[PDB]
């Protein structure tokens, strides 16, 4: 019994069409795989559960699971990538253990980065003076050396500082 | 063989 | 839903006195399972004694196959004794070579 | 034709902790398979020559499935215990029978999936295999969650698939035995009651599979007045036995003629006293 | 039903110090699991319970124990605290064998760190920078940058209070707290978030604008002898007026 997440990491151009692979591998006859999605915050949310006998594909809006019973694997594809979406994604495989008690073993997981389409390119680095002592300030770089640090882009805005 | 144990049980 | 068990005492092949055969006891259409089962040879309860698996016909009645490596005498006596739930004593049938 | 059938029995024991679960596996007339959840092998075992030839990973899957559903049962007499607002204290039994057919093309005729609580109907799978019979209120509670499930899709799968795959399997594998019909061995006995009365008992021996059919007939006429047929018992080596007894006024013994009729025969039987 | 709680949030420990982590599940379930998170590795189960009464070691059981007492709690205990157990701990659910296909139910994850020595350990020093003149008069919005550094452990919630309510809206924080010496393991962090409201609202002076750094350090319990100010679960904060 064993999942296997091929791509560690995987970024997106925001409203471009994106696969999760899954390859798995088990002995098991009646088996459940399943989908997990794990947003920034940190929540592990259950997606989807394939019963090993039912049909290979399914549509439920933007997500769609084709399921391959004879390749053995269980793909995952998101139509229109919302940045919403970026997250780690899991997969899971169930099957009887030697207690007579479905245990279920996890892939590595797959990180998906949604990168918002510069639709507005008017990149402005804006510098920011302190509430207090005005001496020290900070920068922030919109639309797109250790002593200094760069904070990771969130949604579009990076922020720059040195001492 | 034997069916896989039920899913969802009685 | 209290079945009473059916009872047969027999012998695989036709008896044949100092011929290695096998007694038989065939309890069937009893509910539940737990049941106790006894091959008596002059009353005495044969030590060695093996039972086939619990199965039950599609009335949801069980049956059980009783067998022992015997070997028929003239005048010996060969009987079963079975007790269940439904019986208020154990209920013993000779074995009738016909 | 020929069948496959699984009859797994699941029996509550409380004082002493976990219920007992018995499983056996059969093709046609022949037991092949069994688990006891008390036997110390804790594993699927054979009961027939032909499936000892079947790997580990066989018996492991076989293991781990059925230990699987002895789980589930156990479970599922708490669930019952509740819905029927039975004792803490009282031994309770769900009986499961399930298993598919084949023609002599080789090719699926109908699939069974029937429980039973305390040995009457609880719910039985239809024979369209996507629809469930509730026999009262508390089944009528599992028919709708196992309807909201689409259970009824995973048994389909099995009956109409991985069943009839492995049954054709066995039916290869041990066609020496299980597509081997053994003829009855017949012979006729005589036992006087009185000094104008006689019993005739007509006797058949070894035959396999069991379904027979013994029939007496007086001057050629059927004659079921005072006959006594007895249950097909098992001769316990794979095959079966069972005698029809006709009472006949003392003289007039040639008269009666005892008629047998088998798979295994090609033409049916005549018997008669000497 | 609440599903699987689990606590505490946060927690820092020295080398070699005791702590149990803390789970419950209200939905009756059988089965409940200990699983580990760490960058590379995926779910690790640590120990599992299959009912009531038992318990049984998962993948990586060395260094942890459990307690399953009754259904509802699941506890993990920490004897001897090391270095390697700095993670994140899951929780975890499943209904049982009445239900087989039943999916994982998760709790919403401990974050455990575990240093050498406690003066390692700092509170966050946060400040709260004004919008820029360019930004206000190119877009007519106001962006406020809030910065907390050189915090550890990681363990920080940063929230923005406008005239002393708190605002979702318009606010951006980081994700992940980056590290100021990315070379060293031990390294001290650094969190920003930024606030972004129209410029009208900004050059107002009536509103208040309060930036919130909640830090979990030490517990009154843990000793502190060093000539700084106890390390413990503090709320550092920094504000700024509107003005025109």
């Amino acid at each position: 019994q064993k999942v296997t997440q091929a791509q560690t990491e995987i970024s997106v151009v925001e409203k471009e069409d994106v696969t999760l692979d899954c390859v798995y591998e088990t002995r098991d006859t009646t088996y459940y795989l399943f989908w997990y999605k794990q947003p920034p915050s940190g929540e592990l949310v259950f997606l989807i559960r394939r019963n090993s006998f039912d049909e290979q594909n399914e549509i439920s809006g933007r997500y769609s699971w084709n399921f391959q019973k004879s390749t053995s694997s269980f793909n995952f594809t998101i139509t229109a990538s919302q940045v919403v979406d970026s997250a780690v994604y899991f997969c899971a495989l169930s099957g009887p253990s030697g207690a007579g008690s479905y245990q279920l073993t996890f892939g590595k997981g797959t990180k998906l980065s949604v990168i918002p389409n510069i639709q507005n390119p008017d990149p402005a680095v804006y510098q920011l003076r302190d509430s207090k002592s005005s001496d020290k300030s900070v920068c922030l770089f919109t639309d797109f050396d250790s002593d200094v640090y760069i904070t990771d882009k969130c949604v579009n805005s990076a922020v720059a500082w040195s001492n | 063989v034997v069916v896989g144990a039920d899913g969802v049980g009685k | 839903i209290q079945r009473t068990p059916k009872i047969q005492v027999y012998s695989r092949h036709p008896a044949e006195n100092g011929k290695s055969n096998f007694l038989n006891c065939y309890v069937s259409g009893f509910h539940p399972s737990d049941i106790e089962v006894d091959l008596l040879k002059n009353g005495e309860r044969i030590e060695k004694v093996e039972h086939s698996d619990l199965s039950f016909s599609k009335d949801w009645s069980f049956y059980l196959l009783y067998y022992t490596e015997f070997t028929p005498t003239e005048k010996d006596e060969y009987a079963c004794r079975v007790n269940h739930v439904t019986l208020s004593q154990p209920k013993i049938v000779k074995w009738d070579r016909d | 034709s020929h069948s496959m059938r699984y009859f797994y029995t699941s029996v509550s024991r409380p004082g002493r902790g976990e219920p007992r679960f018995i499983a056996v596996g059969y093709v046609d007339d022949t037991q092949f398979v069994r688990f006891d959840s008390d036997a110390a092998s804790q594993r699927m075992e054979p009961r027939a020559p032909w499936i000892e030839q079947e790997g580990p990973e066989y018996w492991d899957q076989e293991t781990r499935n059925v230990k699987a559903q002895s789980q589930t049962d156990r479970v599922d007499l708490g669930t019952l215990r509740g819905y029927y607002n039975q004792s803490e204290d009282g031994s309770h039994t769900i009986q499961i029978m399930y298993g598919c057919d084949v023609g002599p093309d080789g090719r699926f005729l109908r699939g069974y999936r029937q429980d039973a609580y305390d040995g009457k109907d609880y719910i039985a799978l239809n024979e369209d295999l996507r629809s469930w019979t509730a026999a009262d209120m508390a089944a009528q509670i599992t028919k709708r969650k196992w309807e909201a499930a689409h259970a009824a899709e995973q048994q389909r799968a099995y009956l109409e698939g991985r069943c009839v795959e492995w049954l054709r399997r066995y039916l290869e594998n041990g066609k020496e035995t299980l597509q081997r019909t053994d003829p009855p061995k017949t012979h006729m006995t005589h036992h006087p009651i009185s000094d104008h009365e006689a019993t005739l008992r007509c006797w058949a021996l070894g035959f396999y599979p069991a379904e027979i059919t013994l029939t007496w007939q007086r001057d050629g006429e059927d004659q079921t007045q005072d006959t006594e047929l007895v249950e097909t018992r098992p001769a316990g080596d794979g095959t079966f036995q069972k005698w029809a007894a006709v009472v006949v006024p003392s003289g007039e013994e040639q008269r009666y003629t005892c008629h047998v009729q088998h798979e295994g025969l090609p033409k049916p039987l005549t018997l008669r006293w000497e | 039903n609440a599903g699987v709680t689990q606590t505490p949030k946060f927690r820092v420990l020295k080398t070699g110090q005791s702590m149990t982590l803390l789970c419950a599940q209200d939905m009756n379930h059988e089965y409940m699991y200990w699983y580990r998170q760490d960058p590379g590795m995926g779910l690790r189960l640590i120990h599992y319970s299959v009912g009531e009464g038992t318990t049984a070691k998962g993948e990586v059981p060395d260094g942890y124990n459990v307690s399953r007492l009754k259904k509802q709690n699941f506890l993990l205990g920490l004897e001897s605290a090391a270095p390697s157990q700095t993670s994140v701990y899951f929780c975890a659910s499943s209904y049982g064998p009445g239900q087989h296909n039943s999916p994982l139910h998760f709790g919403n994850g401990t974050r455990l760190t575990v240093t050498e020595d406690l003066n390692k350990v700092f509170p966050p020093e946060v400040a709260v920078f004004e919008p820029s003149e360019a930004e206000i008069s190119h877009t007519q919005k106001a962006t406020l940058v809030c910065l907390a550094t050189g915090f550890y452990p990681d363990h920080v919630e940063l929230s923005w209070w406008v005239n002393g309510k708190e605002v979702h809206s318009g606010v951006c924080t980081d994700p992940q707290p980056l590290k100021e010496q990315p070379a060293l393991n031990d390294s001290r962090y650094a969190l920003s978030s930024r606030l972004r409201v129209s410029a009208t609202f900004w050059q107002d002076p009536r509103n208040h604008f309060r930036c919130q750094v909640q830090f979990y350090g030490l517990s009154e319990n843990d000793e502190w002898t060093q000539d700084r100010a106890k390390p413990v679960t503090q709320i550092v904060s920094a504000e700024a007026w509107g003005r025109a």
